[PDB]
């Protein structure tokens, strides 16, 4: 009911009913989903030396019969300077493309959907023409090179005699074009496929015909088609089956309940989280990670306290708790005048040494935190860190000068013990020592020895992966977690969408929402073609603000009343129209 | 002094009023360093003993050998054990079981109850 | 004996429940792998599984080797009764 | 506070606003771009904390994009919540200096009358609002956020012509959007978004601000 | 030779530090000048705070209490014999300095256990059967879901976490 109005138009930009543009060519590439197939990208080749060895057409040819193998032609072209510059013009471009392709697929995955299986077609050329895999050919490499240039010009998906249109053409076939050129390189043909010249000529004619056929048909109801294609695997597998993994788990709702949660643009996800990455020494040391985690972990004093007590002791220098007597020796000079002013009601707190250690927190920071929060009125003193018992001693002070029973004391004679309980109620529930805001008691400390992350480039050129620490967190405060020191502000991400929008802005939602949908579908194991998912997310963000696909989402769209009545609200919308 | 000294200062709720039998609340005498407990509806007041009026979170109540009433041993569906020697009487036949609570929180520790009339004695392991 | 020593990311109860589940799953998988191997070439059952027609390795495991740990809501059978699953068992029996 | 960590925060928001100025096209020293916290600690003399300039001397002028429309000015107020009075005094300083554009980086909250008055002065002179937390990082370097290019009014004219569209038919972006706010782009203008792709490999889209 | 002061508060804090050093009379079996050393301690603290602030007083007082420890006199002896200069003493070498057995061991083993609460976080699925079709490692996971079915029957899906590769019994 949301997508239905979206279709390919005859200029090929996919638009909805009110004619607004959804995409500029269908699914970002002009290609229909019926005739695309999985293919490998040779060019993501690991070591720089192996790539250079494999792809570069040799000129430092062996003085022996060299080259009369594979080709009978090179006796003709071993002397041409121009042919050497032109192939070098080809390889430097390949090496430049190679650099661009690494930026495109940071994951170092070489499996992409494309039309027209070039290995199987090339394999089909060898089969038909009956080409001996171990003989010299009559093929000319410049013919291949120029033929590939000529074939790229031939493969136009939308007209472009205009510089903007010319650029739109160049990028919209970039991935196929590097794939074409890297597979159909002069050395590839020569060292491997051994194709003859007419065989190459047929091969161009075949790639040309199947590619042109592949393009999407204007008129296709791709909006209707995409909605069912996503809809269908949602019917399949897992209502709410659990998958044991690492420490984590009661994490990220899986499947249809996650599809409903995601697609409704829920303000209150059932399990919101952020995957936080670490930097410097903190990305490889457990104890450093412990320190950053401690700053992040939203701990409240109630979590920390072993015990509380309230005591009636007007004068410390005669303490009811005889063991406390030494702090009085310790704290006689602590504002010695207002011991005549402090209330005879005493609060005592006992702290656990193991739990206090885990937060790596000090007693002075707590005294200073509570003193600063409540104010100078809340008079706090504390113990020696090396004592076997950890204690915090609390009294309550006033403003001295103004309290002389002027009228009747604007407090209405509230009991002071009772007020001390309210201090204890609030002091525990409010005080956010080291940990700031709601990420809750729940943290996870994960080693990514697991999946496909923390990988980079190296001097070898290969995608050697790192194994590093990360922090999964049940929480929402994405904004603050980014602001903290040593947290990687690049890769840190969330499964939540409302928060991603507030912090990162509408384009980031388009990416994250596609990723989250991609993630539920991969779990359930079934694969869905990328075009369909791109179209759904693009349909939802187009208005600018997220359009949940519910009556409070899509039925606010400026589409016509007669469409909107057939959705859900019916009578009310017709009345409002 | 020593940290071995148990923590039971006297929680104490009731010692309510002696006249109308309602609840007593602390209240101050700034003149004599004395706590008093007063009924809110009458003029009766009396000094308190301990200066303690409230504590919270012993956190470790071990409730391991308390509330667990000895008559539990008659239960036929609990596992009798040949594991011998009650620690009081020279007879085996301890009945045993986990936790039996929601406040236990994660205990796997066994509790043993001797079942012959000579004890009723209970003990953890 | 209270000597199990909890895993760094669970409570003592959760570690036990994880650990027995790991062993009982490990047990089914060993006996399951053992039957698929012990079978010959003529077993029509192997002909239906191998072609990809119907069923699966785990199906073979269940008819011949051993059915394994039943489940509900992602964990072992609940204590429907007070500290028991059926009246037939002793109280607090955490065995298989 | 009264701690060195605060300096790091001041340093870090200084780095982000300089990158932002740079990305709007304004000329800035690469040495300023590279300026580290330890360099800053001497180069501005963030003293020992207590003793001077909380956020009044850090105040900086930024001087012009390749097209000389002349300076931009960036101000860091001191108080946690800024009132219309301080904005007005600031306004007097920018007017007397005859500034072209002002960016205001506030400590915590915002007076609603101040935002309103900030709204109402807009047709006369133009004026931006950032909360400091949003500047503690640089969102443009996040792994999800694509390359945004503001288009010049003429290039948009060519865009509508070559596709034969109308501005209304385009995909839209909020004016109050964090990336829209980051460029400080005003309503009615178009932003060109460049993305990585799993099929074309590169996909180009446009968004109207509204 | 240590600089005297004309402030009453600093002078009193000095005798308190001297008084703290006099505990157990350990200074006697060494015969050191605990009053001068205390004055150097106070001055060294003053060189960092330069104020009569609570934070200065607390730092002095926490120095005092740690010197007053009955569980570790050997710390005080170490300070009294001049093995720990006052400028060093001005800053803690450990949280509440507890070196010299007992508490350091206890604090360290506690540092072991709280670090132990992160160590394995907890991981694995446990089968380690199939070998990957990409990074050729045998550490792999399997999924078992929806039985009977219509056209996609219950199949064993195997995923290599170790590089996100996914396949079926196939
Ligand atoms: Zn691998």
């Amino acid at each position: 009911k949301s997508m239905e109005s979206v279709m390919v138009k005859y200029d090929a930009t996919v638009r909805n009913s009110i004619n607004q543009v959804v995409q500029l060519r269908y699914g970002e590439d002009g290609l229909a989903g019926e005739s695309v197939e999985f293919q490998n990208l040779a060019t993501l080749k690991p070591s720089n030396k192996a790539f250079e060895k494999k792809f570069r057409f040799d000129y430092t040819n062996e003085r022996a019969l060299r080259r009369t193998l594979q080709e009978d032609l090179v006796k003709d072209v071993l002397s041409n300077a121009h042919i050497q510059n032109e192939l070098e013009r080809e390889f430097e471009r390949m090496r430049e493309d190679r650099e661009v392709l690494r930026v495109i697929f940071p994951t170092g995955d070489s499996k992409v959907v494309l039309p027209c299986n070039l290995l199987r077609m090339i394999w089909n050329a060898q089969k038909i023409f009956h080409i001996n895999p171990r003989l010299p050919s009559d093929l000319h490499p410049i013919k291949v090179v120029e033929g590939v240039k000529e074939l790229s010009k031939k493969l136009v998906i939308v007209n472009g005699d205009d510089p903007l249109s010319r650029q739109a053409q160049e990028n919209a076939t970039l991935l196929f074009n590097i794939h074409l050129r890297s597979t159909l390189c002069s050395r590839r043909m020569a060292e491997e496929f051994r194709l003859s010249g007419e065989a190459f000529d047929w091969l161009l004619g075949e790639i040309e015909s199947k590619f042109n056929q592949a393009i999407a048909h204007p008129g296709e109801m791709v909006g209707a088609l995409a909605a069912q294609s996503l809809g269908e695997p949602a019917t399949q597998m897992t209502l709410n089956t659990f998958h044991y993994a690492g420490v984590s788990a009661k994490n990220v709702t899986l499947g249809v309940p996650r599809l409903k949660e995601l697609i409704n643009i829920s303000k209150k996800p059932k399990t919101p989280s952020l995957t936080v990455f670490l930097l410097g020494q903190s990305a490889r040391d457990a104890e450093r990670a412990k320190d950053i985690l401690c700053r992040l972990e939203h701990t409240t004093l109630r979590k920390v306290t072993a015990n509380t007590a309230i005591y009636y002791d007007p004068n410390p220098q005669s303490t009811v708790v005889a063991e406390d007597q030494e702090w009085v020796n310790v704290y006689y000079e602590m504002p010695d005048f207002d011991v005549a002013r402090i209330s005879p009601w005493l609060l005592r707190v006992e702290l656990d040494r193991k739990h206090m250690t885990d937060r790596k927190l000090t007693m002075e920071q707590i005294a200073e935190k509570i003193n600063a929060g409540f104010g100078d009125d809340l008079n706090c003193i504390f113990n020696d860190d090396n004592a076997e018992k950890l204690v915090l001693r609390i009294r309550i002070m006033n403003s001295d000068e103004n309290k002389m029973q002027e009228e009747e004391e604007v407090v209405d004679k509230m009991d002071d013990d009772v007020f001390l309980r309210c201090i204890e109620s609030n002091m525990l529930t409010d005080m956010t020592l080291q940990g700031i805001e709601q990420i809750s008691k729940v943290y996870m400390h994960l080693p990514q020895t697991d999946n496909k992350k923390k990988i980079i480039i190296t001097e070898d050129g290969e995608f050697k992966a790192l194994q590093e620490w990360i922090l999964e967190t049940d929480g929402v405060s994405l904004m603050r977690v980014l602001s903290e020191k040593d947290v990687d502000p690049v890769r840190t991400t969330s499964n939540d969408i409302v928060e991603i929008f507030t912090v990162l802005g509408i384009e980031a939602v388009r990416k994250a929402l596609e990723r989250e949908l991609y993630h539920v579908i991969s779990f359930d194991g079934s694969y869905v073609n990328y075009r369909h998912l791109a179209l759904l997310c693009d349909t939802m963000t187009c208005r600018g603000h997220l359009m949940a696909i519910t009556r409070h989402g899509v039925n606010r769209q400026d589409t016509g009343p007669l469409m909107k009545c057939s959705f859900e609200e019916t009578v009310d919308v017709l009345m409002e129209a | 002094m020593e940290p071995d000294g148990t923590y039971e200062p006297g929680f104490v709720g009731i010692r309510f009023c002696q006249e109308c039998n309602n609840m007593l609340y602390p209240k101050e005498d700034k003149e004599n360093r004395i706590l008093l407990y007063a009924c809110r509806n009458c003029d009766y007041q009396q000094e308190a003993d301990n200066s303690c009026i409230y504590v919270n979170k012993i956190t470790h109540e071990v409730d391991e050998l308390t509330q667990i009433i000895a008559d539990v041993s008659q239960d036929p569906t609990l596992p009798r054990t040949e594991d011998h020697p009650c620690q009081k009487c020279g007879h085996k036949e301890a009945v045993f079981f986990q936790s039996h609570s929601a406040r236990a929180e994660d205990a796997m520790r066994l509790y043993y109850v001797c079942t012959a009339p000579h004890c009723g004695h209970r003990w953890t392991e | 004996n209270n000597e199990l020593e909890p895993t760094p990311g669970n409570t003592l109860r959760q570690t036990f429940e994880n650990q027995v589940n790991r062993i009982l799953n490990d047990a089914r998988d060993k006996t399951g792998s053992s039957a698929q191997k012990s079978l010959s070439e003529y077993n029509n059952f192997k002909s239906m599984v191998v072609s990809g027609a119907k069923g699966s390795k785990i199906n073979i495991s269940q008819v011949i080797a051993v059915v394994g740990q039943q489940n509900v809501e992602g964990k072992r059978i609940p204590f429907g009764f007070k500290h028991r699953t059926l009246p037939h068992f002793i109280k607090d029996d955490y065995g298989p | 506070m009264d701690d060195e960590e605060e300096t790091y925060r001041l340093w870090k928001i200084r780095k982000t606003i300089m990158q932002l100025c740079h990305d709007r096209g304004y000329l800035v020293t690469q040495d300023e771009l590279d300026q580290t916290l330890e360099e800053f600690k001497a180069q501005s003399g963030d003293k020992p904390s207590e003793g001077r300039p909380r956020r009044t001397d850090l105040t900086v002028l930024v001087a012009h994009n390749d097209d000389p429309t002349d300076q931009m000015f960036v101000f860091f107020p001191e108080e946690p919540k800024v009132g219309i009075k301080t904005i007005k005094v600031y306004c007097q300083r920018m007017q007397e200096e005859n500034i072209t554009r002002a960016l205001i980086v506030v400590q915590q909250g915002m007076t609603p009358s101040a935002k309103q008055s900030l709204v109402d002065m807009a047709p006369k002179y133009i004026l931006e609002q950032f909360l400091q937390q949003e500047l503690l990082i640089n969102i443009t370097e996040h792994e999800l956020v694509p390359e945004h290019v503001v288009m010049t009014k003429e290039e948009v004219t060519e865009l509508l012509a070559r596709y034969k569209l109308r501005e209304n038919q385009l995909p839209r972006i909020q004016a109050g959007d964090p990336v829209a706010r980051y460029f400080g782009i005003k309503r009615g203008q178009v932003v060109k978004i460049i993305r990585p792709s799993e099929t074309a490999g590169r996909y180009i889209t446009y968004r109207l601000v509204q | 030779r240590a600089p005297s002061t004309s402030d009453s508060v600093r002078l009193k804090c000095r005798e308190m530090l001297a008084a703290a050093l006099r505990t157990g009379d350990d200074y006697i079996a060494i015969g050191a000048d605990e009053e001068e050393l205390g004055s150097q301690i106070e001055e060294a603290i003053y060189q960092e705070i330069r104020n009569t602030d609570m934070k200065y007083k607390n730092r002095v007082r926490s120095r005092i209490s740690n010197l007053k420890d009955a569980k570790n006199p050997n710390l005080r002896k170490n300070v009294l014999c001049g093995n720990i200069p006052p400028d060093l003493f001005a800053r803690m070498t450990a949280e509440e300095m507890a070196s010299d057995e007992l508490k350091e061991m206890r604090k360290n083993l506690t540092k072991e256990a709280i670090r132990e609460h992160q160590m394995a976080k907890t991981g694995g699925t446990q089968t380690d059967l199939f070998t990957c079709g990409k990074c050729k490692k045998k550490n792999c996971t399997y999924t078992q879901v929806q039985t009977r079915s219509a056209d996609e029957p219950m199949t064993t899906f195997v995923v290599c976490n170790e590089c996100g590769n996914r396949w079926k019994f196939c």
